[PDB]
């Protein structure tokens, strides 16, 4: 009902946090943040993700996403996910360890594979992504087939993601 | 939800 | 030149409506969506509309469309209207009734018919869109010879829209 | 307007 | 590390500015604006620029652009730039003199010469527009080769610009 | 940075 935040997370004073919603350990969080699990709950934020501002977190009432802890949430962000700004991560929705979401960008009802590079202004929706794959700008990402067909990350999109971070 | 079954479990679980 | 808010409106404390904004009964206004009508002005919110976080809906000091009541708008929002997170709704712009406007999508200098579903990430710009017509997700509707050859809504497309709210 | 009037008039009417 | 602004500027009282950003005269920035030289610093915003609600300014730590006055800027915003509903300017970035950048556009690691008019839902992307382009509603310019491609801006356009501002 | 030098430099400075 209440935010579990770590004591060794940095949520800016003036992020909105609401609702069943946890905060692992190193998450930074900018102002003008918004994560409400008042609809769709609950929400786990992994250890050392970054949220900018703009970004969004919500989720529908219902629909879920297996956690890597075997628990159901509607949103289950993972380890050093990236956010960017004006970002919209939507329940049900599972980020991967790794990801990075673009300037944006939107995930909504769909499930991220590790080490995923998404870019600026694509949305995500209705697909699992497998593990290590580019979405490049501009794209919209709405059936399987898509996802399926997606290329590999390169060692150049991780520079690029670690550079915008 | 407005999806297959079998599309929701890819996005619920994955493969 | 102060907003009227129906008693039965559920409007929360950190919405931001200012101006000539008439807002109906079982308006349901989520926290941080803003309402200006500081320059273009009226707006009409039609009973049962649900305005989103991020919502913005903004006119311009000149242009109007025409109300369902005979009356002049910079914005009329009809009936049980959807518009969801980070929506820009700018006037001169017409929704009629049951509309569906779908994350992160644009609706400016527009008339768009009742039943009309516009999905995710999509612009609507300076163009009528005949009732109950289906926008996909990432479309770009800037010309009139666009919005007459969009798809009809199919039921599937309003149980998406029912299921989002 | 930055329209053809009779195209703003659809925007502002409709057929 | 505190903002200088113009006493001829209009900074609404409930817009953000943080950090080294120089704000000249007559610039007019609306409620529900950010600017954050707090990574990235220093800004500019030139003369009677406008800034709409939902606009964001940042920049990253490192990476800048040469302004008009030969000093290094994160963001470089010249005279009379329009800077619309929910645009992002991100750092390193230059916007030559009357330059517009419509709804939901973005400019990030990227010169955009003089008299350029950015539509709506754009992307642009490590790439020098030249002065005086035109760039669609929903392009994504991401290449030097489609930033050399892009057509020049007409009257119309301008006239379409001093409309929505 | 990401890019080409001599891309970035159009960036930083222009032609
Ligand atoms: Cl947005
Ligand atoms: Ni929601
Ligand atoms: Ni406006
Ligand atoms: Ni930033």
């Amino acid at each position: 009902a209440e935010p579990y935040i770590d004591p060794a997370a940095q949520v800016h004073a003036i992020a909105s946090i609401i609702g069943d919603v946890r905060i692992a350990a190193g998450v930074r969080v900018a102002a003008g943040v918004s994560i409400r699990a008042d609809e769709g709950a609950p929400f786990q934020v992994g250890k050392e993700s970054i949220l900018q501002e703009g970004a969004v977190i919500h989720g529908l009432e219902y629909g879920r996403v297996l956690g890597d802890d075997q628990a159901d949430y509607s949103v289950w962000i993972g380890q050093r996910v990236a956010i960017t700004h004006k970002a919209l991560i939507h329940g049900p929705a599972y980020l991967g360890d790794d990801c990075f979401v673009g300037f944006r960008s939107t995930v909504f009802n769909a499930r991220v594979g590790a080490g995923s590079v998404i870019m600026m202004h694509a949305l995500v929706q209705d697909v699992e992504i497998p593990p290590g794959r580019y979405v490049p700008s501009g794209a919209i990402i709405t059936t399987q087939q898509q996802a399926d067909r997606l290329p590999e990350v390169r060692p150049e999109d991780r520079e690029f993601a670690r550079h915008i971070i | 939800g407005w999806l297959a079954p079998e599309q929701q479990q890819r996005i619920y679980r994955g493969n």
